RNA sequence: GUCUACGGCCAUACCACCCUGAACGCGCCCGAUCUCGUCUGAUCUCGGAAGCUAAGCAGGGUCGGGCCUGGUUAGUACUUGGAUGGGAGACCGCCUGGGAAUACCGGGUGCUGUAGGCUU
RNA sequence: ACAGAAACCUCCCGUGGAGCAGAAGGGCAAAAGCUCGCUUGAUCUUGAUUUUCAGUACGAAUACAGACCGUGAAAGCGGG
RNA sequence: UCUUGGGGCCGAAACGAUCUCAACCUAUUCUCAAACUUUAAAUGGGUAAGAAGCCCGGCUCGCUGGUGUGGAGCCGGGCG
C-alpha cells in the first residue's frame, strides 16, 4: 500500500510537521509509546537499556509500531507482563508527501501527505526499557530483536542512570536517603537547596 | 481550580512600564510633546512652567529638559507665601496666583528683565499677554505643564498661569479655563476671575457660614480664625501680598546646618548574616523535633 | 518570484526587542544632530513615520540636512556593480550617533597633546598605531612544581 | 583561485608559482597568511637563508 | 485598640432592576428607583443579543443607580428590615461585599400606584475602609495592601454588630 | 540618614507576604458656598485642617518567584578555509581558524541629574 | 430577586492572552483600542527625496517649504 | 480535588456516608517546528582610521531667540 521504506529513509527535506499549513495528514501508525508496568515506582526498575541510533535517518511510524510490538512481546514472555516498562522515545512528527502518478507529469508536483516519520540523529535513543537488574539479559535480547524492524545501524547500550531518571545509578540511592530526590511515581523530583525554608521543613517533618 | 495567572511564565514575559509611570506621576504621551525641541533648533532650550498642587502646597517650577534629566531654572512654593503676609489658604486659587506671580518675578529678577517686563501690576483678571519690547531682551517664553490635572475651567493650574503671565512671562493660553468663563454664552467675565484671584469666593463662604451655622464656620475655617483673617480684610491681604512679592521676589536659601549623623532605617543584611540565619533556623527546627520525641 | 512590497522580509528587523516594547525613551528625542555627523540607521517599528527602507537598516551615513523631526543622511548603497550615495530622510527615532569616529576623535586629541607636549620637551614619541607584534621572549617560572601531565581520556558510550 | 585568496596573493606579491617574499609578522599579516594557507609554504628563515 | 482609620464603612449601595426588556416596563422601573433613592437612575443596555432571553444588543433591559452617604444607610435599613435582618453565609463575597434581593419594592415603604406596578430589585453593599479610594484616583494610584483588605469574616462580623443581624448557615 | 517637585536609564527598580517608619514632606482625611463634573462631591473640580500612619509611600526581611550577572554545560554543538581522507551510502574523522544555548551552581536586588526641604 | 451555561449590578485578578474594516506579519495600554465633544490637514501650491529602478514612468510613500484652516488651555498634532 | 460529571453504594435522604473513574489544578516527565521562540554563532554587510583635519580671533543673517542664545555661512591666523 505504501512505498518501500528506502524511498523516505534520508532527512532530505526540512521538518514538515502536521500544522495549520499541512492539513490532511493521516494518523500515525504508532499511538502508544509507553507500555508494560507503567505505574512501577522509580525504585522497582533500576536497570535501563537503550536502542541507540548510529545513523542520521528517518524511521517510519510503521517501523516504530513494529519494533514496539517486537520488543514488548519478548519481554512479556521472558519477564512477565508486570516485569518491565517500555517507552518509545521517538514521535513521528515529520510528514512525508507523495506525488501520485497514474497526466500532468512533473507539473504541479508538490505531493500530498502520505505518512509520518521520526527524524533520529546519531546517538539518539530510539526506545528504552527499564526492569529489574536480574533481567539485564532479557532486555538486551528484546532490543536486539527489535533492531530488525529498523533500517540502518542501531546500538544497544545499558545506561548508567537509574531507570528512566537523569541521575546516575551509583549515587541515586544516596540522594534519596538525604532527600535530594523524592519519588513521584515513575520518576524523581529534585530538591535543591533553594526556595522557601517551609518546603525544607515539610520534607524534614 | 483555575490556572494561576501570575505564574512563573507571567513574570518571565512581564515588561514593567517606566518607573515614573508605575508611580503614576508622569504622562509620557504629554511629556514627549511638551519637552522635545525641534531638531533644527539644536540646543535651544524649551522651557515649561510646572504647576503641581499637592494636598497642602502649590509647587511652581520653570524647567527645560536635558538628557541627564530636567534642569529647574526657577522654583516658587506656596509655603513661602507667609513671608509675604498670606498665612492661610495656601492651596486655594488666590494662592496659586501669588505663587505663579512669585515665580515670574523671581525669574525675571534673575535675568535682570524685571524692570523691563513688569507685566500687569494692577490685577484686572482680564486677558493679558506680554509683548516683547523692540531693542530689549526678548520676553521669557514658557509653556504650562499641567501634569495629570484635569484642565476644566477654574482649575488652579490656570490660577498659577495667570499669576505668571501677570508677572511678565509669555505663556500661550486662552481665557476659556479661567474662572469666570461662562460655558453657555462662550463669554468670559473678567470680574468673576478677579474675585477668585482675590479669594472673594473664599470670603463669601466664610460669611455665608457665619450667618447660617456658626459651628460649621469654626470647623471649616479654624486656622483663618486663629490667624485673624476675616472676610473683609482678605482682598487687601492679597493685594499687599502681590506688592510685597513684586518688591522683593528673591529667595534666600535656608542656611544649611551640620547635624549629628543619625540613621533612621535598617541597612541591608549581609550575605553572611542571611546565611547564618538560615543555619540558625534549621538548627532550631530539628532541635524542636528532637524535643517532641 | 517575490513581491516588491516596501516592508517585505522585515518581520524581525523592525520588531521591537524582547520586553522592550511600549513607550520610546525621550532621550532618543533629545539627541543633537549636526551637519556632518555620522549616524547608524536602525529602523524602529514602534514609529511608522519616517521609517528608513530595509536596505538602509544597519548602514551608517552622514547628516546633511536637519528638519524639525528628521534629518537628511548621505548613505552609500550598492546596487549591482556600482555604489550610489543616496539621500534619505529619516525621523530621528530611527538613527543614533555613530561611535565609530569617536575612537578616532579621541585619538586625534591624544595625538595632538602628545605632539604638542613632546615638542616642548624635545622628545620623539610614537603616534601611529601598530599591529599587535609577536610577543617577546620571557621566562616561565616553574616554582618547583613539575608540569601536570595530561593524557587523552578513554572513549565511553555515554548514550 | 577564489577572489579573496587571489587578492591576498597579489598583496604579498606572489603572483606566480614558486615566487618568494619576506613578510614581517604581526596580527595584520599573520591573519593574511591564514587566508592563503592552502596556496603558500612559509616559515621562519635563518641568517644563511637571507 | 484598633486604629480609627480601620473602621469599616459602606462605600456605596448598588440597586439594580433588570426588567429584562425595554419599553413601558423599563420606564416604570426607573421611576421606582427614583422614589426609593431620590435620584435619577441610569439604564444599561444588553451587551449581546440573546434569543433565549428575547433581548437585542444595545437594548435597554436594566436600570441601576449608586447610593452613598447617609441615604445608603436609610435604604439599606429598609431592605434589611424586609429580610428580618437575616442573610445566608454564602451571601458574603470573598472580597468583603454582600447583597440580597427584594421581590416587591412596596415592602420598602413605597406606596403602590396603579401606573407603576410592582417590581423587584437587587441590593448590593460595597464595604470599605478609609484610604480605599487610592485605587480610584487619577494621580499616584495604588493598591490598598493586604492588611487593609476586608475579609469575608470581617464583613460578616460587621453585619452582626452593626444591625444585630443573623447569618444563617448554608 | 532621608524626603518632595520634575526627570534620565527603564525589574539589580517588578510581584507576593511580613516588620519598622524621628522631623519635614507626600498622603489618607473633613466638607460642597463658590469653579467644575457626576445616577452617585465615589472619581474629577473647588474650600479646608478634627484625626491617623491603618493604607499608599520609604527602608528592611524571605535557604521567596522574577529579573541582572557570573560558573558549568564546553572547547561540547555549530562553523570559515583544505585534502586523489574514510565509508556502498547515511554520514564521520582529521588539518587550519572562530566558537554557542538549556538544565544544574553561585552572587546581586536600583543607580543617578536639577531645584527645594527635614534631620545638633 | 425572578436569573438558569448564557441577560443586568458589585468587588478582585488580569502584559494585552482583546481591539485596531480586510490577508498575514509588525506596532500599539492615562494608547494607535473604546466612549464622548468640536470638526473637514481627504483643502490650495512649488520643488527635493524614498521604494520598483534603467537609478525612466506610473503607483505608493518620506521629510520639508509657502497659504488657508481644524483642534486643544497649551506644547503641539493633522495636508486621509 | 469539590469547582463539575460517569459509575457505583448504605438509604427516609439531603452537599450525609462511601469509594471509584474522569475531567480540572499543581509540581514533574518523553518527544518536536520552513511559514514558533527567551537565547544565539561562524562566515558576512555598513562606517572610521586626519591637512576636505585640529585649534584660535573676527564678521553676515530676513533663520532660531530670555541672553551677543543657537545654527549656518564667510574672513584672517597658527599647527606636518
Ligand atoms: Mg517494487
Ligand atoms: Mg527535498
Ligand atoms: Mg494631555
Ligand atoms: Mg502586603
Ligand atoms: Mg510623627
Ligand atoms: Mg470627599
Ligand atoms: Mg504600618
Ligand atoms: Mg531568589
Ligand atoms: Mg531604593
Ligand atoms: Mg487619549
Ligand atoms: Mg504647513
Amino acid at each position: 500500500g505504501r512505498r518501500p521504506a528506502r524511498c523516505y529513509r534520508y532527512c532530505k527535506n526540512k521538518p514538515y510537521p502536521k500544522s495549520r499549513f499541512c492539513r490532511g495528514v493521516p494518523d500515525a501508525k504508532i499511538r502508544i509509546f509507553d507500555l508494560g508496568r507503567k505505574k512501577a515506582k522509580v525504585d522497582e526498575f533500576p536497570l535501563c537499556g537503550h536502542m541507540v541510533s548510529d545513523e542520521y535517518e528517518q524511521l517510519s511510524s510503521e517501523a516504530l509500531e513494529a519494533a514496539r510490538i517486537c520488543a514488548n512481546k519478548y519481554m512479556v514472555k521472558s519477564c512477565g507482563k508486570d516485569g518491565f516498562h517500555i517507552r518509545v522515545r521517538l514521535h513521528p512528527f515529520h510528514v512525508i508527501r507523495i506525488n501520485k502518478m497514474l497526466q500532468t507529469g512533473m507539473r504541479g508536483a508538490f505531493g500530498k501527505p502520505q505518512g509520518t516519520v521520526a527524524r533520529v540523529h546519531i546517538g539518539q535513543v530510539i526506545m528504552s526499557i527499564r526492569t529489574k537488574l536480574q533481567n539485564k539479559e532479557h532486555v538486551v535480547e528484546a532490543l536486539r530483536r527489535a533492531k530488525f524492524k529498523f533500517p540502518g545501524r542501531q546500538k544497544i547500550h545499558i545506561s548508567k542512570k537509574w531507570g528512566f531518571t537523569k541521575f546516575n545509578a551509583d549515587e541515586f540511592e544516596d540522594m534519596v536517603a538525604e532527600k535530594r530526590l523524592i519519588p513521584d511515581g515513575c520518576g524523581v523530583k529534585y530538591i535543591p537547596n533553594r526556595g522557601p525554608l517551609d518546603k525544607w521543613r515539610a520534607l524534614h517533618s | 481550580f483555575v490556572k494561576v495567572v501570575k505564574n512563573k511564565a507571567y513574570f518571565k514575559r512581564y515588561q514593567v512600564k517606566f518607573r515614573r509611570r508605575r508611580e503614576g506621576k508622569t504622562d509620557y504621551y504629554a511629556r514627549k510633546r511638551l519637552v522635545i525641541q525641534d531638531k533644527n533648533k539644536y540646543n535651544t532650550p524649551k522651557y515649561r512652567m510646572i504647576v503641581r498642587v499637592t494636598n497642602r502646597d502649590i509647587i511652581c517650577q520653570i524647567a527645560y529638559a536635558r538628557i541627564e534629566g530636567d534642569m529647574i531654572v526657577c522654583a516658587a512654593y506656596a509655603h513661602e507665601l507667609p513671608k509675604y503676609g498670606v498665612k492661610v489658604g495656601l492651596t486655594n486659587y488666590a494662592a496659586a496666583y501669588c505663587t505663579g506671580l512669585l515665580l515670574a518675578r523671581r525669574l525675571l529678577n534673575r535675568f535682570g528683565m524685571d524692570k523691563i517686563y513688569e507685566g500687569q501690576v494692577e490685577v484686572t483678571g482680564d486677558e493679558y499677554n506680554v509683548e516683547s519690547i523692540d531693542g530689549q531682551p526678548g520676553a521669557f517664553t514658557c509653556y504650562l505643564d499641567a501634569g495629570l490635572a484635569r484642565t476644566t475651567t477654574g482649575n488652579k493650574v490656570f490660577g498659577a498661569l495667570k499669576g505668571a503671565v501677570d508677572g511678565g512671562l509669555s505663556i500661550p493660553h486662552s481665557t476659556k479655563r479661567f474662572p469666570g468663563y461662562d460655558s453657555e454664552s462662550k463669554e468670559f467675565n473678567a470680574e468673576v476671575h478677579r474675585k477668585h484671584i482675590m479669594g472673594q469666593n473664599v470670603a463669601d463662604y466664610m460669611r455665608y457660614l457665619m450667618e447660617e451655622d456658626e459651628d460649621a464656620y469654626k470647623k471649616q475655617f479654624s486656622q483663618y480664625i486663629k490667624n485673624n483673617v476675616t472676610p473683609d480684610m482678605m482682598e487687601e491681604m492679597y493685594k499687599k501680598a502681590h506688592a510685597a512679592i513684586r518688591e522683593n521676589p528673591v529667595y534666600e536659601k535656608k542656611p544649611k546646618r551640620e547635624v549629628k549623623k543619625k540613621r533612621w532605617n535598617r541597612p541591608k543584611m549581609s550575605l553572611a548574616q542571611k546565611k547564618d540565619r538560615v543555619a540558625q533556623k534549621k538548627a532550631s527546627f530539628l532541635r524542636a523535633q528532637e524535643r517532641a520525641a | 518570484t517575490n513581491t516588491k512590497g516596501k516592508r517585505r522580509g522585515t518581520r524581525y528587523m523592525f520588531s521591537r526587542p524582547f520586553r522592550k516594547h511600549g513607550v520610546v525613551p525621550l532621550a532618543t528625542y533629545m539627541r543633537i544632530y549636526k551637519k556632518g555627523d555620522i549616524v547608524d540607521i536602525k529602523g524602529m517599528g514602534t514609529v511608522q513615520k519616517g521609517m528608513p527602507h530595509k536596505c538602509y537598516h544597519g548602514k551608517t551615513g552622514r547628516v546633511y540636512n536637519v528638519t524639525q523631526h528628521a534629518v537628511g543622511i548621505v548613505v552609500n548603497k550598492q546596487v549591482k556593480g556600482k555604489i550610489l550615495a543616496k539621500r534619505i530622510n529619516v525621523r530621528i527615532e530611527h538613527i543614533k550617533h555613530s561611535k565609530s569616529r569617536d575612537s578616532f576623535l579621541k585619538r586625534v586629541k591624544e595625538n595632538d597633546q602628545k605632539k604638542k607636549e613632546a615638542k616642548e620637551k624635545g622628545t620623539w614619541v610614537q603616534l601611529k598605531r601598530q599591529p599587535a607584534p609577536p610577543r617577546e621572549a620571557h621566562f616561565v617560572r616553574t616554582n618547583g612544581k613539575e608540569p601536570e601531565l595530561l593524557e587523552p581520556i578513554p572513549y565511553e558510550f555515554m548514550a | 583561485v577564489s577572489p579573496k585568496v587571489r587578492k591576498v596573493l597579489q598583496l604579498l606579491r606572489l603572483r606566480q608559482i614558486f615566487n618568494g617574499t619576506f613578510v614581517k609578522l604581526n596580527k595584520a599579516s599573520i591573519n593574511m597568511l591564514r587566508i592563503v594557507e592552502p596556496y603558500i609554504a612559509w616559515g621562519y628563515p635563518n641568517l644563511k637563508s637571507v | 485598640k484598633e486604629n480609627p482609620m480601620r473602621e469599616l464603612r459602606i462605600r456605596k449601595l448598588c440597586l439594580n432592576i433588570c426588567v429584562g426588556e425595554s419599553g413601558d416596563r423599563l420606564t416604570r422601573a426607573a421611576k421606582v428607583l427614583e422614589q426609593l433613592t431620590g435620584q435619577t437612575p441610569v439604564f444599561s443596555k444588553a451587551r449581546y443579543t440573546v434569543r433565549s432571553f428575547g433581548i437585542r444588543r444595545n437594548e435597554k433591559i436594566a436600570v441601576h443607580c449608586t447610593v452613598r452617604g447617609a441615604k445608603a444607610e436609610e435604604i439599606l435599613e429598609k431592605g434589611l428590615k424586609v429580610r428580618e435582618y437575616e442573610l445566608r453565609k454564602n451571601n458574603f463575597s470573598d472580597t468583603g461585599n454582600f447583597g440580597f434581593g427584594i421581590q416587591e419594592h412596596i415592602d420598602l415603604g413605597i406606596k403602590y400606584d396603579p401606573s407603576i406596578g410592582i417590581y423587584g430589585l437587587d441590593f448590593y453593599v460595597v464595604l470599605g475602609r478609609p484610604g480605599f479610594s487610592i485605587a480610584d484616583k487619577k494621580r499616584r494610584t495604588g493598591c490598598i495592601g493586604a492588611k487593609h483588605r476586608i475579609s469575608k469574616e470581617e464583613a460578616m462580623r460587621w453585619f452582626q454588630q452593626k444591625y444585630d443581624g443573623i447569618i444563617l448557615p448554608g
